């Protein structure tokens, strides 16, 4: 299998596009962004912190609202991302021009999803380099994966990124399906610090929620991740040395 | 609805008529009829009304891009004669509106009217489109002279259209005039424009 | 490029540099040796040192043409009507290799007729039949190309 | 030997792609440019010691108004710089005609992002070449760097071209977040003069800026330029010492 | 090997269009054109020798009239010249129509390059192979040379195709800002003299100008052009003494 | 509105109005509708003002291009072809003009009357076109030869003007004769114009 | 291997596109065609010794009118001559169309340069593989060559085909731009016999010509072109016994 | 040759185009073809051989009526030539319905030839693969061979096919131009007698004609094919004799 | 930078002279280094 590879219009004698595999490899390259859904909304963290020190991690995103009660948070390219969310939040709005009644989670999901389909089929145009989590409340709290092959998959808790090894490690063993916000809070961001083998600061993560209760996006700020960050700090020092 | 428009020895200053009635509602409520196209070009219109305040946005706009783009100020000449092609295409909408066109530029001072199709003409005088412009030239000759100041300018202008507001349908009291010296772009509005009126009697 | 082949060719190089003056004398060497493609050297070899005074053999020039024809003419029976600067003109753009062939094509031309001395009628033919190899304008009238 | 690079539409098996990290070291062939952020406005330099005596010193020359508050600086091909900045300007004068608002620079930021995406998705089209420094005062100052992908980052200081690795370092120690219009502007003559390695002159460096207390560009002028040459090539001749 | 160089949306690992630098080298391979800048206007000259005796002594033209007072020059291939200036001589041209304004000396050769620009991006097209010389007056003269990459570069005096490498040396010493307009002119002919290093004849060469008072294309006929060319033929024997 | 011309030894001059009337507007007392094409060929044009004005601009630019292309100066034929199909494939956006193409050309004299509607016409030295065309026809004849000058042409073209102008009370003054000598392009304007018909009186 | 005529949107590194002078080399192993121009008209003289007896061998045609005032004649693939022929004749009536002037040799001449120069640059269309005289009357007489590549070129007499060489060294020696009509036309049969290899027949070329005092197109005829020939023939054997 | 074969947006250093010279040993597969010229009329002969005996010899034809007063023949793919050869007849059909009048033979030829040279230029389609001869007469008999590549050439005398070089050979031994409708009938036969080297049935061959003093097309029935063959029989046993 | 050495050396031989001399050594800085590495490659002409 070597030149199976320079078209998208080519699967591999094993059966697969190894093409689609290799952008799906270009998701990885991209830093953590870990999502949990808990029974009282839906929390989404990504890794706010970048590069050297010169680069602002507060105005770099990371983590969008797209409707007013659906956030995403991407892995992979910024470019990618860009054109991939500019997309999601048109279509999100469209829902709602032409029904009146906000965009189901799922749905948004399948229709960004399907968008990326049409991207695969076709030598002329390149996958997505990204991956979305899709993290909202329709009526139930949910949290799906994209992929750049254009799937859905309905998830608990999951993540995109290089963490993506890590965070199913972890959550084998600590997921609980009944959790209340604040225990989830805490058990999303320990995962993360996993990820990057490093203790958190409120000012090199990024978290948006979709609680049930309000069915609205908010961005938590600086001052309000403070505890969170410590019960999950202390952890994950506790995690990286017995 | 009528326009003047004369050029001054170191000026240009142009004027529009107000406070009558459009569809059904007294116009003149706060509305813009003398546009800003750059700080030292303007637009004064008769004609369709609202067509003037839609299509003062793209040539401001185009008068931006020419003076980013091209590294060098837009000439007055430049911005009437793009409008003859903008006019053009809007050949089938009501879009009907005869525009003067002013400012300085590199070439001197100058006015440029602009007909409903497009079509430019210099005029470095005395100028006036409208159906008030046979009203309007008799006032504009008695105290136009070749050479006239920039705040003796602002006199003429707002006594021909008053005179011209017995000609039209209607129109009321205070009137949009701007001056362009190349050291302003002062417009002055109702207020100020209400007093100079009032030498002028009934 | 080749996993075997890269290491055993380049074994041989790290030798012959140790040789040449690694560690043990020259021995008064004066090499003296001739690459085909400059580009495909190693790092190594290609520096100064190795080889102190790096010279660019070209192809010949315009005068190179003639004095190549010069000493070959001299090893047959020779034109009668000389000119040596006419084929140097059409032959620009070959190498010295060429100006030996079309020599040895000049004497056989010259077999071929039974007149067996080669004279200026010879090497006006001779050029042209050598340089026709080499050059793909010949063929074909159509039919279609024409 | 490797082929992942022949064309834009193939992810490379490492999860890139070669073609973008190329056009990454096309902008690195071109000269250096740099931004600076302050508190007090923003601040873009780049070079103009390139050309000949037989050039004017009116050649490129890079940075163009692209707003009467935005100016961005390029680096890569001045072909490729150009038809961006073309469509820049059209993009920030789409926004006064169509709202009547001062382009805002992180929305510019975007839709040149997506715009040069639009050649990276494509496969009849190759990505450009070129990076750019997107920079202007809506309001508050803002530097931000966009990549030959297509991708978004903040910065409060970076350099694009040659000098770039230079740059970052002495940015790494030197840059503050207490800086005034008169000290970057110092700063940022120090810091071109280690991306040359030699000291500078009013005619081969060009300057433009927008002001936070103006929020209008205005253009450095030679005039202008003469007394920040001084007092930079103060620490330009003992940074250059060893 | 050598690239990573079949395509024009190929970058090498290097970071440079093969293919464009490909094309540079054909421009050379064409006709040598000199063009030469003065504050009295903007003198362009063009090799009009060109193959055997059985040409006729015009040979089309090489200095075509572009709009009423900008001519330009032509080197590389002649082919790719005509359709080139087919677009460019209608672009002018639609400048007066649309401001009535004569176009710029800067505007026109941005025109020029964004034709060959288009050329570059799109892999369904060749990149023009052909360089132009923008010679005109707007107020004061100015004079370009625009890149088959779509490079724009003003300059002050130059010369490109077979001329390139002669000239470039030449006028480090002999050119000056302070020229009179005919001493300009001589050292234009002293110039394409020393490009194909003979001696010239006046009636296989075409000469033509803007000036600044004229503001109008001129062209210099063989019966007036005799005395410049007498003058410039002692500089280039005193040139061809060594 | 009205245009004559005439075919000279050694010019071509034609007239235009230079004010036009209707009802009460007046488009501006320094409207131009003559217009210069190139640099010894004139437009003058009778029928609405702006459409003759925008279609213009387009001619002059052709003019240019069609030199710039062929390397050589535009016939007379050329441009007035040029027109004609210009005008049949833009009945979309009709210009409602009549136009008259003349000049001094490499093929000698000759002016083409190209109607509204498309198509070109020659005529030998004489024409007339517009709705003063009757009178204006026979006001010129009497003192035509083709030998006759282009001092005694300018003249000549006034009283055909004059004679539509007085008994119409769409026109009375306004009026620009051209002259095109091979030499010179003079645009006489209304002043200069007044004492040609200030001879004839009242 | 080379693949810089794999396809004709590439260069090699030389600077040179080698398919289009690929196609020009289509244009030397096709057929003869002479055009011989003096003051008095241009005489335009092309090969009809084509195929054997099978065929005709009055042959329809190489000789093409264009208009009744400018005439053309061909080598290379009459393939691809029939079709050129055939949009070069719509592109003179679409002159007279929107002139009404006989359309001009220079005119004809360089529409027909940017026709072949938009099959040149587009990949999706091969380059013309033949190349034309132009030979006509506008009012001065006037001959050009049109290569594949879509370049121009005036000559006092020109050539193309096989015998293209031969006929380019003969007029070396004897042509001259005084030379009479009669002259002229019995000059170039000798010239048109050194291509053949042989001794012409009148049954064998076919003639046209555009006159000064007529201005038109007349095609000469079997018994007015045998004198012309008959006195050629004596000249074409001593040339042949060389 | 050797990769510049493999496409037909090539040349080859020689100058040919391999693409077509390939199509055109497609059309030395098809079966032969041949067509002769009098002064009286023009004859179409086709082989209809089938080459199982379980086809229907009635349809398998190569003679194909275009017009009511032109016919014609083909060899290469079956595919190809219908719909060609059907686009022929809608040519006929639009020329009587712009002019009113019937397609002149050689204009007819003409605008095939044309049709064909449109996919040969297009590089995005294959040439096609057949040549026809067409024979038909306007006011006198014309007759005329399509190339795959769009050549034109007139004959008199000519075949197509497998065999085309036995029936060349034979037409220049024994073809007159002294010969009447009956004369050249027999040696049609003849020549077809000859490439298959057997003697003929009517079931493997058929003849369809157009005289001068009908100017119609007429096809050559079983009951009318008879003595023809009758009178070839005789020739055609002499010719195997050797 | 030996190899410069023994080139100089060798401008003075030519010109049959013992002493090697400072012109001799700048005039091996150019044929040495010429024949090692073209230094420039034009950037300018593609790029800012």
């Amino acid at each position: 299998q070597m030149g199976y590879d320079r078209a998208i219009t080519v699967f591999s004698p094993d059966g697969r596009l190894f093409q689609v595999e290799y952008a799906r490899e270009a998701v990885k390259r991209g830093a953590t962004a870990i999502g949990i859904k808990c029974k009282e909304g839906v929390i989404l963290i990504a890794d706010k912190r970048v590069g050297s020190k010169l680069l602002e991690a507060d105005t770099i995103e990371k983590i969008y609202k797209i409707d007013e009660h659906i956030c995403a948070a991407t892995s992979g390219l910024v470019a990618d991302a860009r054109v991939l969310i500019d997309r999601a939040r048109i279509e999100a709005q469209i829902n709602r021009l032409t029904y009146d009644e906000p965009i189901t989670v799922k749905e948004l999901a399948k229709k960004i999803c399907d968008f990326k389909q049409q991207y695969t089929q076709y030598g002329g145009v390149r996958p997505f380099g990204v991956s979305l989590l899709i993290a909202g409340v329709d009526e139930v709290p949910k949290l799906y994966e994209t992929d750049p092959s254009g799937a859905l998959l309905e998830y608990k808790a999951t993540a995109i990124g290089m963490g993506r090894n890590a965070v199913t490690e972890f959550f084998e063993k600590e997921y609980r399906d009944d959790l209340s916000f604040d225990d989830a809070m805490v058990l999303g961001l320990v995962a993360m610090g996993l990820s990057i083998e490093s203790e958190l600061v409120p000012e090199n993560i990024e978290v948006g929620y979709v609680k049930v209760d309000d069915r609205t996006f908010k961005e938590v700020s600086p001052e309000e991740l403070k505890p969170y960050v410590e019960r999950a700090n202390e952890r994950i020092r506790e995690l990286l040395k017995k | 609805t009528t326009t003047v428009g004369l050029v001054c020895k170191d000026g240009v200053v142009m004027a529009t008529e107000k406070r009558a009635t459009m569809g059904n509602f007294i116009a003149s409520k706060a509305a813009k009829k003398i546009y800003q196209i750059a700080d030292r070009m303007a637009m004064t219109t008769a004609g369709s009304v609202g067509d003037a305040q839609f299509l003062a946005r793209i040539i401001k706009i185009e008068a931006n891009l020419y003076e980013i783009r091209r590294e060098r100020k837009p000439t007055v000449r430049a911005i009437a004669t793009l409008t003859s092609n903008l006019l053009n295409s809007y050949r089938y909408f009501p879009y009907l509106v005869q525009l003067l066109i002013g400012g300085i530029d590199s070439e001197g001072k100058s006015i440029y009217s602009i007909d409903p199709i497009g079509g430019a003409i210099e005029e470095k005088d005395i100028v006036a489109t409208g159906s008030g412009s046979l009203t309007a030239y008799g006032v504009l000759e008695d105290r136009f002279t070749p050479e006239i100041g920039v705040d003796e300018a602002v006199e003429l202008a707002v006594r021909a259209i008053y005179s011209a507001m017995k000609r039209d349908s209607a129109s009321g009291d205070g009137i949009d005039v701007v001056k362009i010296t190349e050291d302003e772009f002062y417009q002055y509005s109702p207020e100020e424009v209400e007093q100079i009126l009032a030498k002028f009697r009934k | 490029s080749d996993t075997s082949g890269d290491r055993e060719v380049q074994r041989t190089m790290m030798q012959l540099l140790a040789e040449l003056d690694g560690f043990d004398p020259r021995g008064d060497v004066k090499v003296i040796g001739a690459t085909n493609r400059i580009d495909i050297l190693d790092p190594a070899i290609l520096r100064p040192g190795r080889f102190d005074r790096i010279i660019e053999v070209p192809l010949p020039t315009f005068e190179g043409r003639i004095q190549i024809f010069k000493i070959h003419t001299r090893k047959m029976k020779l034109a009668e009507d000389v000119d040596f600067k006419e084929l140097a003109r059409i032959t620009e753009g070959a190498s010295g290799a060429d100006i030996k062939a079309i020599c040895t094509e000049a004497g056989m031309f010259a077999i071929r007729e039974e007149r067996a001395k080669v004279t200026m009628l010879d090497f006006t033919k001779a050029i042209e039949k050598v340089l026709k190899k080499t050059t793909p304008i010949p063929d074909l009238k159509g039919v279609m190309f024409v």
